[PDB]
């Protein structure tokens, strides 16, 4: 409530979870890499797309 | 001769790489060869290693 409203900086309040380690159930974690040696700005152009 | 490795370049893939230096061939192949050669002394003139 106090901090969405808040213009200078993002906050995020949480609870740390008991094993950070397992992240959410619901989660997934991706590598979006550059095979070809395409560069940093088409990675991010890639990422942005993705 | 010998050749030398210098240090380290970016190719344009993104990977770390080698720079060398060493003779060109036709300038290292046979005795006659390090004749061509020239340093240069404490008075910067050029003497040739014959």
């Amino acid at each position: 409530g106090r901090y969405a409203g808040y213009k200078d900086a993002l906050v995020i309040p949480f609870n740390p979870p008991s094993i950070p380690e397992l992240g959410t159930a619901a989660g997934f974690d991706f590598e979006l890499t550059d095979n070809a040696g395409l560069g940093h700005d088409a990675l991010m152009a890639a990422r942005n797309q993705l | 001769w010998a050749s030398k490795y210098v240090n380290n370049f970016l190719d344009t893939d993104g990977r770390i790489k080698k720079v060398y230096v060493q003779s060109d061939a036709p300038f290292r192949m046979t005795p006659e060869d390090m004749n061509i050669w020239y340093v240069r002394n404490g008075s910067g003139g050029m003497v040739p290693f014959s």
